[PDB]
Parts: C-alpha cells; structure tokens; sequence
C-alpha cells in the first residue's frame, strides 16, 4: 500500500 | 473553521477539473488532472495537504472516493474526510489567451483569488483567517 | 519582502524538479515537471503566482528564463524577475519507498518540509497577514 | 503570444 498505489 | 476545503469537480473540453475551496475564505485552488481517478484525487489533495492546514475535506463521495488510494493519502496527511460557474465563467475570459486549458485554468484562479472590491480578496482572506487562527 | 520568492531547480531519478521558496519564511512548493523548458516553468510560476502574492521571483537566470513564455507569464502575473534542495531531497529518500512516483514522494516531501515543527507553513501566513495589516 | 505559447 503505497500512498499512490493502494 | 479554518480547517475545512470542499473538494468538487467540473468538467469543460472533454478535460477534468478539480477545485478545492477553503470554505471560510473562498480561496480556491484547481488543477487539470488527466481522468477522475482514486489515484489522480489523492494526489491533488496530498498536495493540497502540504501547503495549507487542511483538517477535513469535504467531497462528493463518488466512485473516486471509494478506494484504497484516497483513503491511504488521507490518513497520511491526517485529513478528515455557484463557484464551478464562477471559475468557468473567468476561464471563458480568458480561454484564448492560452493554447492548453491547464493555462487557462490557472489564470481564473488567479484572478479569483486576486480579486478585489477595495474590501480585500480571497487569497487575503485565507491567510488573515489562518494567521487568526495560529 | 513578503513577496519575494526564489525558484530553483533540482534532479533525482533523471527528473526534473522545480522548488519555489518563499525567502522571508523557508515555506516551498515543490514539482516534478517533465523538462526544464520556459513553457514549463512559465506556467508553474503562474500556478505560484495564483496561490500567494508574489511579487519577485529570484531565478538562476538559465536556459528556461531567456524565452518569450516565461516573460509573458510573469508580465501578466505581475511578478518581476542549496541546502534546501539538499534537504528536500534528504526528506524524499526518507519516503520514497512509500511511493510509487517519484512525484507522489516529493509531495510528501513538501508536507514534511512545511509541518515540521513555528512551521514554514505557519510563518508564511503570519507574514502576509501582518503585511496585510 | 499566448501565456503558455509565445
Ligand atoms: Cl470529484
Ligand atoms: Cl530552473
């Protein structure tokens, strides 16, 4: 879960 | 309070707008983004997030809102979750001093937050509003 | 003196990142933009210049500022014409991982850079506000 | 000369 890919 | 932006979107030459609006001031900030996505959403509010002090955004709650992305950003940034005319009425102004919308856009931001009637503009509301508030 | 910004440009990952700091309070904006061309840097001037009230923009004086679109956008705006790149991107390699854009990471960046804790954030607000006054 | 295009 990245801030700009969850 | 101080705190609180109302997120929306408009839509003009196929293209997607986002605009926030500080909601006790008026200021806005607005930007061209490529598709009305959870991911294009969070990024426009991560940024938002980093150079006002933005507690809660208020939005429409629509499909990009949904998803793990938005929700990832908010947290991070530890966000809380008439003017559409307005802002399209100045970009009309200004439309063929540009060749790309996003220009344009910009310009009715300014202009918006710029303007005054001698008494003060939004951009001067905004920060007089926060400085009260610190 | 509110009114004065200083912009500069800074490299990581073979992209290009401009950085707008507001000299009286150290507050930044910050972007990745896809080339350092005018057109480029005209219009995140613009983008700038509709947020705060600037009135000069100090510049390295380059390649991107001896063309017509930059001129223009400033004329229209009214705006006339190395630590902390090198703190902005300490700041990034702390959360790059977290992110899988480069562009999404330095946003973060500005995040932290203008909170920390006065904060930046803070200090440009009470600036205007008392040059306002 | 456009703002974004001179
Ligand atoms: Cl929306
Ligand atoms: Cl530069």
């Amino acid at each position: 879960c990245k801030i700009d890919n969850c | 309070s101080p705190g609180i932006w109302q997120l929306d979107c408009t839509h003009l030459e196929g293209k997607v707008i986002l605009v926030a609006v500080h909601v006790a001031s008026g200021y806005i900030e607005a930007e061209v983004i490529p598709a009305e996505t959870g991911q294009e959403t969070a990024y426009f509010l991560l940024k938002l997030a980093g150079r006002w002090p933005v507690k809660t955004v208020h939005t429409d709650n629509g499909s990009n809102f949904t998803g793990a992305t938005v929700r990832a950003a908010c947290d991070w940034a530890g966000i809380k979750q008439s003017m559409n005319k307005e802002l399209k009425k100045i970009i009309g102004q200004v439309r063929d001093q540009a060749e790309h919308l996003k220009t344009a856009v910009q310009m009715a931001v300014f202009i918006h937050n710029h303007k005054r009637k001698g008494g003060y503009s939004a951009g001067e509301r905004i920060v007089d509003i926060i400085a009260t508030d610190i």
